[PDB]
C-alpha cells in the first residue's frame, strides 16, 4: 500500500481505537479515557496496536488494525481522577422515601505525545 | 508589511517529556486523637520509606497538628487536593495516598456524553463548507 | 516612450534596473564564480570542509539596502548568525570549570559589530559586498560598520544551514585562533580603556 | 499521480436528510487500503502542505511532482473582480521627467481646480501614480482633515459605533 | 541568663550563610527538595546537587537602601548576602544564549521564510520571562518566603534553604494593595527565568563532552514541545500590493483576483470566494462577505502560504530570499 503522501505531509490525524471507542487525535491531544486502567500507571506509555485510520487533508490510510510497522503512534498517562461527584435523586410519586444515587466515576487522561509514519 | 502580534506557547505536558503530577504529599497526623490511629500506623510500619523509595520526584512531609489526620497534596498546576482521613485504617489510607498521587492537580468537572479528546490544533482536514463540497445539496 | 529614469531622484518613476544594481565597488550584480572562489579562499572553508553554495554566498554578501530587497536579502542568516556566534563567545570564554568571565567588557568586545566589521576590513572582503550609501562621500557615517558586522554574522547562519552546528563551531575556533578575531577584539579593548 | 480509490465521508443514513448524526459515520467501515477524501473545506487559514501551490515550494520538494494541491478551478472562467485597470491592460510608463514635474507644479498651485482625478485625464495615467508623484499644499489636506473632523463630529452614536465595527471587522480580516 | 538566645541566633545565620558561601554537597545531597526536582526532570548525574543548588541562588551582595524604609514599601528580610563566585548569574547568561540560539534555529528550521519581525515574536513566545517562570514554577522550584528569624525559630536545616531559590525578594510587597515598583533584580518571575537558565547552563555544561546534544534535547523535550500556532502571529497592511511585489521577485504571473462562488449577493451575510491566480496556478482561496474583504482574505492566505511553508527534513536546508518589502 502507496503510502507516501501521509508520510510527505506535516499535519496527520489518527483514529484509534481502545475497547473499540474510537479516539480520533493528532499528537498534542489529550484523550479523557472514560475509565480506570490498571495495567498503566501515571507516566508510563501506551503503542497504540489499534488504529483504524490515518489520514492527511487528502488521503488516508485505512483498515482493521492496520500494521504497527506503517506507523508509530504513542501515548503517555498522565492521569487518573475522576469526574465531578453527583447525587442524582430516586424516588416514586407517592413515597416518601428517597435513594440517593451517587455518581464519581473515573477517568484515565492520555496525552497523544508521538503520531507519525514509520 | 507585515507586523508581528504578541502570543505565548502553551505547555503539553508529556509530548517531549513528561513531568510528573504530584510534587509533594503532607502526611499530617496527631498524637493524641483516635481518629489519627491509622494515620499514625501507617506512618510507623516502613510502608512510607517504600512509596518514597518508589517515587523519588515526589517529596513527602510528616507534619504533627492536633486536629484530624490530613492527606495535603500539592501539583504542578499549583491545585492542593487535601484528603481528610479521619478514623480510617492504614490500607485505607494508603489508598487514599496512592488516590492523590495518581490524580493531576485539575479541578473535577461534570463531562457531557462522549466529549473525549481535548486539542489546540487547528483541524487537520478543514471545516466543511457547503461550497467546497463534494456533493452540492440539490 | 518606455521611460526608465537614470539620473538622480524624481520619487516616483521606476528607474533603469541596471542602475541599482551596481554597488560602491562598481561591478554588475547579474555579472559575477571568481568572486565567491576569491571569498571561499579567504575564509578558508577548505580544511574545516564547509561546502557552501555560490548563491548563498551571494547572499551573504548583499544587504537589505542595496536593491531595495528586491534580491536575496540577508537579514535573517545574519540574525542566526548573531545567535550563534555570541554562544560561541560565551563558550570560548568558559574554557578559557569557571563562569566568572562572561559579564565582561572583553566579552562584549568580542561579540560586538564593531570588532566584526574592523575583522571583515582587515580580511579585505569588503569589495565584495552588495549595499548602498546613505551619501556616496561622508566613511562609517553611511553604515558601513553595521552592514560589515551583517554579513559576517550572515556568512556564520548560512554555514550553520548548510552544515549542522558542529562543522559552524569548528569554523568559529578556527577563525577566532589566538595565533592568527580575538587579536582584533584585545585591541580594541585596549584601545577603549586608552579613550 | 496516484492511482487510489475516492470517496465521499459517507454515511451509513441519508446524507441529505442527517448529516449532523456521528453514529452513522461510525458505523461506517471500509475496505482496508489507501483512499483519496477530497478536503470537502476552502483553504483559507490553513497551512497545510496539501494546501501550499506548487509556485511556492522549493525547486526540490517531493511534493512539487505530487498532485495535492489539485488546480479543480479554471482562470479562463472565473471574472476579476476588484482589479485595477492597468492590470486589464498592462501598466505604462511613458510620462517623461518634465511632465511629471509639470503635474506637481500644478499640485502645489491649485489643488480643487487640478485634482488628482484632473490630472488622470490629462496624462492617461492613474490617480494613485499621480498621488505617489506629487504633494498637495499642506493647506489643502488641513483642510481636507477639518472637514473630515466635522464630518465625524456630525455622526449620531449609533453610526460611530458601526464604524468602530466595520474597522474592527477588518482589521480581522487580515489575520488568517 | 542561663539562655542567650540573640547568640544562638547569630550562630545559626553564620552557618546559614557559611553554607551558602559553600553549598557543600553532602548538605545538598541532605535536602529532599533537590532530590525531588533532579528526580522530576530526569537531569543527568553528572550534574550535582551542589550545582542545582547554585543554580536556584541568584546574585545578592549588598543589602539596599530600600530596605531601610519598610515604612515607605519594601523590607528584605528573607535572604542572606550570597558568595561573589557562587551564584547563579554567569550560568544564567550562558543558558539565556542557548535558549536564543537554539530556540531559534529550530523555528528557522521549522519555516524557512518567516518574516523577521514574526520570529522574533514566535522567539519570545517560546522563552520569553513569563513563559520561562511559569516553566519554573510547574517545575516545583519555590521561593523563600520566610525570614531567616522565622526559619530559626522553626528550627529547620540549612537543606531546606538551599532547597528553596533565594534572591531579594520583598516581604511585604503586596500588602494592603500597595506594590513597591523596582528593577529587575528583586521580581520572582524574573528570578524564576534565571534559574530556568541556570539550569540549562548546568546541564550544557556537565555535558559538554560525553553527548553534546544532550542540552539541546533536553530544551526540546521541555521548551521546544510547547504548542505554538505560527499562523496566529501576522498581522497583514495592505497584502495584495505585498503578493504583487512577491510574485515579481519570483518567477510568476501578475497575480488577479477572481470570482470563483458567490451566495446571498444582497443580503445582510453574503459569501463570496475569490481566488488569486498567476495564469493557472491559483496562488490563494479568500472567502468573505464583501468581495473586497474576500480579495484580502485570498491575498493573506497567499501571504501565509508563502511564509508558514514547512519544508520536510529529508529537503536539503532551504534559505529564503529575506522578506519581501514594499
Ligand atoms: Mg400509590
Ligand atoms: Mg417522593
Ligand atoms: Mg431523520
Amino acid at each position: 500500500t502507496d503510502t507516501t503522501p501521509l508520510k510527505l505531509s506535516n499535519e496527520l490525524y489518527a483514529i484509534f481505537k481502545i475497547h473499540n471507542r474510537p479516539y480520533l487525535v493528532t499528537e498534542g491531544d489529550r484523550v479523557i479515557l472514560p475509565f480506570k486502567l490498571k495495567q498503566a500507571e501515571v507516566g508510563d506509555i501506551l503503542n497504540m496496536t489499534d488504529v483504524t485510520t490515518l489520514g492527511s487533508r487528502n488521503y488516508k490510510l485505512v483498515g482493521h488494525p492496520i500494521n504497527t510497522s506503517l506507523y508509530t503512534l504513542k501515548a503517555t498517562v498522565v492521569g487518573k481522577t475522576k469526574r465531578a461527584f453527583q447525587t442524582r435523586e430516586v424516588t416514586k410519586r407517592r413515597n416518601r422515601r428517597v435513594r440517593h444515587a451517587k455518581s464519581k466515576g473515573d477517568l484515565t487522561i492520555l496525552r497523544i505525545s508521538e503520531l507519525s509514519m514509520n | 508589511v507585515v507586523k508581528a502580534i504578541a502570543r505565548n506557547s502553551i505547555g503539553r505536558n508529556g509530548v517531549g517529556a513528561f513531568v510528573f503530577p504530584c510534587r509533594k504529599i503532607t502526611l499530617q497526623f496527631c498524637n493524641w486523637g483516635g481518629s489519627s490511629e491509622g494515620m499514625r500506623k501507617f506512618l510507623t510500619s516502613k510502608r512510607l520509606d517504600k512509596w518514597g523509595q518508589e517515587f523519588p520526584w515526589i517529596q513527602f512531609e510528616v507534619m504533627r497538628k492536633s486536629g484530624h489526620p490530613l492527606l495535603r497534596a500539592e501539583y504542578t498546576n499549583g491545585r492542593e487536593k487535601v484528603i481528610c482521613v479521619r478514623n480510617l485504617n492504614i490500607d485505607n489510607v494508603e489508598n487514599k495516598l496512592k488516590l492523590l498521587k495518581d490524580s493531576d492537580g485539575d479541578i473535577l468537572r461534570r463531562r457531557t456524553k462522549n466529549d473525549n479528546v481535548e486539542s489546540l490544533n487547528s483541524s487537520v482536514r478543514g471545516i466543511w463548507s457547503p461550497l467546497h463540497a463534494a456533493k452540492r445539496h440539490r | 516612450v518606455i521611460y526608465l529614469h537614470k539620473g538622480p531622484r524624481i520619487n516616483g518613476l521606476r528607474r533603469d534596473p541596471e542602475s541599482y544594481l551596481r554597488n560602491p565597488s562598481g561591478v554588475l550584480f547579474t555579472e559575477v564564480k571568481e568572486c565567491q572562489d576569491k571569498v571561499r579562499s579567504i575564509l578558508q572553508l577548505p580544511k574545516y570542509g564547509i561546502n557552501l553554495s555560490n548563491e548563498l554566498i551571494l547572499q551573504c554578501l548583499t544587504h537589505k539596502s542595496f536593491a531595495h530587497g528586491s534580491k536575496p536579502y540577508n537579514e535573517k542568516l545574519n540574525l542566526l548568525g548573531a545567535q550563534f556566534l555570541k554562544l560561541q563567545t560565551c563558550i570560548h570564554s568558559l574554557k578559557n570549570l569557571q563562569f566568572s568571565n562572561l559579564g565582561t567588557k572583553f566579552a562584549k568586545e568580542l561579540t560586538s559589530k564593531n570588532t566584526a566589521c574592523t575583522f571583515v576590513k582587515l580580511h579585505n572582503l569588503g569589495p565584495f559586498i552588495f549595499w548602498k550609501m546613505r551619501d556616496p562621500i561622508k566613511g562609517h557615517i553611511n553604515g558601513e560598520t553595521t552592514i560589515f558586522a551583517s554579513v559576517l554574522n550572515a556568512f556564520i547562519g548560512a554555514i550553520l544551514s548548510t552544515n549542522g552546528s558542529e562543522k559552524a563551531a569548528k569554523f568559529i575556533q578556527g577563525s577566532l585562533l589566538d595565533k592568527e578575531h580575538s587579536l582584533v577584539n584585545i585591541a580594541n579593548e585596549n584601545v577603549a580603556s586608552a579613550k | 499521480q496516484f492511482g487510489f480509490p475516492k470517496t465521499q465521508v459517507t454515511t451509513i443514513y441519508n446524507k441529505t436528510k442527517s448529516a449532523s448524526n456521528y453514529k452513522g459515520y461510525l458505523k461506517h467501515r471500509d475496505a482496508p487500503g489507501m483512499y483519496y477524501q477530497p478536503s470537502e473545506s476552502i483553504a483559507t487559514g490553513s497551512v497545510n502542505s496539501e494546501t501550499i501551490p506548487r509556485s511556492f515550494m522549493a525547486a526540490s520538494d517531493p511534493r512539487r511532482g505530487l498532485d495535492m494541491p489539485v488546480q479543480s478551478t479554471k482562470a479562463k472562467q472565473c471574472p476579476n473582480v476588484l482589479v485595477g485597470k492597468s492590470t486589464v491592460n498592462g501598466k505604462t510608463y511613458h510620462l517623461g521627467p518634465q511632465e511629471i514635474d509639470e503635474i506637481r507644479k500644478l499640485r502645489l498651485d491649485n489643488p480643487q481646480k487640478y485634482t488628482r482625478k484632473f490630472l488622470a485625464a490629462k496624462y492617461g495615467i492613474s490617480p494613485l501614480f499621480v498621488s505617489m508623484v506629487s504633494k498637495p499644499s499642506e493647506q489643502h489636506v488641513q483642510i481636507m482633515e477639518s472637514r473630515l473632523q466635522e464630518i465625524q463630529s456630525r455622526w449620531k452614536e449609533k453610526r460611530r459605533i458601526a464604524r468602530e465595527d466595520r474597522k474592527r471587522r477588518k482589521l480581522l480580516w487580515y489575520q488568517a | 541568663l542561663p539562655e542567650s538566645e540573640l547568640a544562638k541566633y547569630k550562630e545559626y545565620y553564620q552557618g546559614l550563610k557559611s553554607t551558602v558561601n559553600e553549598i557543600p554537597e553532602s548538605v545538598a545531597s541532605k535536602s529532599p527538595s533537590l532530590r525531588t526536582l533532579h528526580k522530576r526532570l530526569q537531569l543527568p548525574n553528572e550534574l550535582t546537587y551542589s550545582t542545582l543548588s547554585r543554580c536556584l541562588t541568584c546574585p545578592s551582595a549588598k543589602l539596599p537602601d530600600k530596605i531601610n524604609n519598610p515604612t515607605k514599601g519594601a523590607a528584605f528580610v528573607n535572604t542572606v548576602p550570597t558568595n561573589k563566585y557562587l551564584d547563579n548569574h554567569g550560568l544564567n547568561i550562558m543558558g539565556k544564549n542557548l535558549l536564543s540560539y537554539h530556540v531559534t534555529k529550530s523555528i528557522i528550521q521549522k519555516y524557512p521564510r518567516l518574516p523577521t519581525v514574526v520570529l522574533n515574536a514566535a522567539v519570545n513566545a517560546y522563552i520569553s520571562e513569563a513563559v520561562l517562570a511559569h516553566i519554573a514554577k510547574y517545575w516545583g522550584i519555590e521561593v523563600e518566603t520566610t525570614s531567616v528569624l522565622s526559619r530559626y525559630l522553626k528550627m529547620e536545616p540549612f537543606e531546606f534553604t538551599l532547597g528553596r531559590l533565594k534572591f531579594f525578594n520583598n516581604s511585604l510587597n503586596s500588602k494592603d494593595g500597595i506594590e513597591l515598583i523596582t528593577g529587575k533584580n528583586f521580581s520572582e518571575t524574573s528570578a524564576l527565568a534565571m534559574s530556568v537558565r541556570s539550569i540549562i547552563a548546568a546541564i550544557w555544561a556537565v555535558t559538554e563532552q560525553k553527548d553534546s546534544q544532550a542540552v539541546y534535547r533536553f530544551i526540546d523535550d521541555h521548551i521546544m514541545s510547547r504548542k505554538l500556532d505560527i499562523t496566529k502571529m501576522f498581522q497583514f497592511e495592505q497584502p495584495t500590493r505585498e503578493l504583487a511585489m512577491l510574485c515579481r521577485r519570483e518567477g510568476l504571473e501578475k497575480p488577479v483576483s477572481k470570482l470563483v462562488a458567490e451566495s446571498g449577493r444582497l443580503s445582510k451575510s453574503p459569501v463570496f470566494i475569490v481566488h488569486v491566480f498567476s495564469g493557472e496556478e491559483t496562488l490563494g482561496e479568500g472567502y468573505g462577505s464583501s468581495l473586497k474583504e474576500a480579495k484580502a482574505r485570498a491575498a493573506t492566505d497567499a501571504l501565509m502560504k508563502w511564509y508558514c511553508y514547512e519544508p520536510l527534513a529529508q529537503q536539503e536546508p532551504v534559505i529564503d530570499p529575506g522578506t519581501v518589502v514594499v
